[PDB]
RNA sequence: CUCAGGCGGGUCAGGAAUCCGCCGUAGAGUGCAAGGGCAAAAGCCGGCCUGACUGGACCCGUAACAGAGGCGGGUCCAGC
RNA sequence: GGUACGGCGGCCAUAGCGGGGGGGCCACACCCGGUCUCAUUUCGAACCCGGAAGUUAAGCCCCCCAGCGAUCCCGGUUGUACUGCCCUCCGAGAGGGGGCGGGAAGCCGGGGACGCCGCCGGCCA
């Protein structure tokens, strides 16, 4: 789409250095479903694909319909942070096309997707363990000082002028890398 | 039905709370309002007790048939508003019958407590069908178990009763 | 706010800077307490008795003492600093009269080898004694400065500009970080000679 | 049908607290002091389950005639009879 | 470390699986009835443990005032 | 003695929530990097360790407001509702009334309110 405040929000970024924001983490989540050795296999996959350990997210509450048990560990997901969160966004962005949908951007220009098949770096190498392939991205934003919400000592809240709106996080995305479309 | 002065008065304790009164019965009386309730309506009609009193969810629907169908006749639907201001509340118990042996009561029924000088129901109308708003006031006081007076007033809310009648 | 039921904590809460429950246990005990307190770039020390109207400060000690007072060149948010602060308010306190204390590391969390716990060492070294287990203090070597010398020496044999990023103040004010085991048995002598 | 009584009978809104008064007291109270012969009301603290005399007392007058452990020994008249209640000082409150 | 519930976003995924933000005075939970109390906890997640112990003193309640066998509770000293 | 500096506290919303303007002697922050200390049921996100390249955008500090919340005073409703004592006072009854003594809640209008105190240090002097 097209953003009408591109100019003088320009002119913003560059007059305050730091109310430039950052990626502070990139979530990818496998929603495999099922503890079974597809879980297993989804589990190395994404050690090889990150770099890191995984996390045996279970199952909140009992529910026969999607044959799920309470405590059940059925996902997995994993945080990236740092340079290697960049090069990893800018990799799996690069996967598919370097569109994002304008509408998808959440109302403090947090933005997100999903991608439903290893195309990025991927590596053939799936037939031995792979066919749970598929991975829901998010990316979160944050303005320099948004750790005064988190520490525990002399925590505050940070005012509105502050946080992030939709227009700022799409118009930080196409300054950075890739491009927005108009969904429809 | 057993006589309504029986519950004519207010001596006993409220009872009100369904969460603990067991087998209350259900209203029998659903419309509250008739007519045209967003009209503008230069006077309205109001009914007053002249002394505490509960009357019963009959007498109400009796009243509220009487009073609607003579204003429906004698008015129209979009020509008057027809308002019955209190809901019924109080429930009524009668002992079983042993005798006087476990006699708490069992529910029978429900009434609408009401306090000294309080409204009944009221009837908006112009000045056209003044007569007509009076005369169905009466109508209704007659059918409810205590003594019962009427006063009109303005969309200020002053009483004007005494120099309307006179005018 | 929203309404009538709505209950906003007590002003220092609602700060985040007092911890109540652990204040009425530290309270319970009836005897002064050490309160240390650490900031990015300092370290505090006091001792503070208790008064309903407000509490009572007896002896306290910046760190700010050591850098003027004394003379120190060194970054005062270190387990070294820390340690001789430590050591300064102990014989502070000696000198006012009070002999036993109690820590009081607020909310701070307490994980070993720290600055609050150095600062523990440095005050019972001094002599003011507070009841403790010797395994939470900080390793000789970190008091007396080894890891920021080690480090030193690994940053200036590995490239150079990571050296300068990481102590580019220490060698404008005139200290290498070599030696800094020397520089700190030099204020430690000094602190002695002083005090005693 | 006679109910015999209990620690808690009857006390659902003498042991209630104010909704804006949620949470524990300041310490004033905790740590207040009082000596030999002085006079102090008894007023309970719902927060507090330790040292709390029993609400039947809540709300009268008694003189202090010691202290043993952290609870102040406090001698009350129930009717004609010397009655001894320790009290943490927390429920306790000087009578100016 | 902070709950219930909700708003916006996201492959399979739908009202409901797992995830990312915002709001959120407790509208959750606290083994079981009800009431009372609990938000850097008394709730959720973990580490270590067995004070659910031994020898005793005094005091309140059942049983107001005003007598009590049995029983429950509270404040303490010592040992480990 | 000054300071748009901090630490420990008391009453615990008249102190909160939400907004506007301004600041960085020192100091407090954000911020830079994880060899060592410390940790992730993954993640230097938090906690911990090592500092000063950069910024006053945020926290923090100073001044202002009456939108929500709270609460203090004045006037009206009003000595209204309610109530203690006595009564050979009125009522078929319900319930009212006379004398002496107390006295609301809510609502309407006008002001208040964007906290007040204690101890000690940093910088300057």
């Amino acid at each position: 789409v097209e953003i009408p405040n591109k100019e003088q929000i320009l002119a913003d970024w560059e007059a305050h250095p730091m109310r430039r924001p950052r990626i502070e983490k990139v979530t990818i989540n496998i929603g495999v479903g099922e503890s079974g050795e597809r879980l297993t296999k989804a589990e190395i996959m994404l050690q090889q694909l990150t770099g890191q350990k995984p996390i045996r997210r279970k199952a909140k509450k009992t529910n026969r319909d999607f044959g799920i048990r309470r405590g059940e560990p059925i996902a997995v997901k994993v945080t990236l942070r740092g340079p290697k969160a960049y090069e990893l966004l800018k990799r799996l962005l690069a996967a598919v096309d370097n569109r994002l949908k304008a509408s998808s951007f959440d109302e403090h220009g947090n933005v997100c997707f999903g991608i439903e098949e290893h195309i990025n770096i991927p590596g053939v190498e799936y037939d031995p363990e792979i066919g749970i392939f598929g991975m829901d991205v998010c990316v979160t934003l944050e303005r320099p000082g948004f750790r005064v919400a988190r520490r525990k000592r002399k925590r505050a809240k940070i005012p509105t002028r502050h946080k992030l709106t939709k227009e700022e996080g799409m118009v930080y995305m196409m300054e950075e890398f890739g491009v927005e479309i108009v969904e429809g | 039905l057993r006589p309504a002065k029986i519950d004519r008065y207010v001596d006993k304790p409220a009872y009100t709370r369904r969460e603990y009164i067991r087998g209350a019965p259900g209203p029998k009386i659903t419309i509250f309002d008739m007519g045209n309730p967003a009209g503008d309506f230069e006077f309205e009609v109001s009914l007053h007790t002249a002394e505490p009193v509960q009357i019963r969810q009959n007498a109400l629907e009796a009243a509220r048939q009487q009073v609607n169908r003579y204003l429906q006749k004698n008015v129209g639907r979009s020509n008057y508003h027809f308002k019955i201001r209190v809901y019924p509340f109080q429930v009524l118990r009668e002992n079983p019958m042993n005798g006087m042996r476990r006699p708490f009561g069992k529910p029978i029924g429900l009434a609408a407590r009401l306090k000294k000088d309080q409204k009944i129901l009221s009837i908006r109308v112009n000045r056209q069908h003044l007569k007509f708003a009076i005369e169905g006031a009466r109508r209704a006081a007659m059918k409810f178990p205590c003594k019962c007076y009427y006063r009109i007033y303005d969309k200020e809310g002053n009483d004007v009763t005494t120099k309307i009648l006179s005018q | 706010a929203h309404g009538p039921r709505y209950r906003v904590p007590f002003r220092r809460r609602r700060e985040g800077k007092t911890n109540y429950r652990k204040r009425l246990k530290l309270l319970k005990s009836g005897k002064p307490r050490l309160v240390v307190r650490k900031s990015l770039n300092h370290h505090i020390a006091q001792i503070i008795v208790y008064d309903p109207k407000g509490d009572r400060t007896l002896v306290s000690a910046h760190t700010r003492e050591l850098i003027r007072d004394f003379g120190w060149k060194g970054h005062c948010g270190n387990t070294p600093s820390a340690y001789l602060l430590g050591l300064l308010i102990g014989y502070k306190a000696k000198q006012a009269g009070i002999e036993e204390a109690i820590l009081d590391i607020g909310l701070h969390p307490p994980v070993r080898g720290s600055s609050v716990f150095a600062v523990l060492k440095g005050a019972v070294d001094a002599g003011l004694n507070v009841p403790h287990s010797p395994e939470i203090f900080p390793d000789e070597y970190r008091i007396r400065g080894e890891h920021i010398a080690e480090y030193a020496k690994m940053l200036k044999e590995q490239d150079e500009e990571k050296f300068r990023r990481q102590f580019g103040g220490y060698l404008v004010k005139g200290l290498d970080p070599e030696k800094l085991p020397e520089h700190f048995e030099e204020v430690k002598a000094r602190i002695i000679e002083k005090f005693e | 049908v006679q109910k015999a009584h209990s620690f808690r009978r009857k006390t659902r809104k003498k042991l209630s607290k104010h909704p804006r008064r949620r949470g524990l007291p300041p310490l004033t109270r905790f740590l207040q002091e009082f000596e030999v012969g002085q006079r102090v009301h008894i007023v309970i603290e719902p927060s507090y389950h330790k040292g709390m005399p029993d609400p039947r007392f809540h709300g009268r007058t008694g003189t202090v005639v010691g202290k043993r452990g952290e609870a102040y020994i406090v001698e009350i008249k129930d009717g004609s009879k010397v009655k001894t209640l320790f009290i943490h000082p927390v429920h306790l409150r000087p009578q100016k």
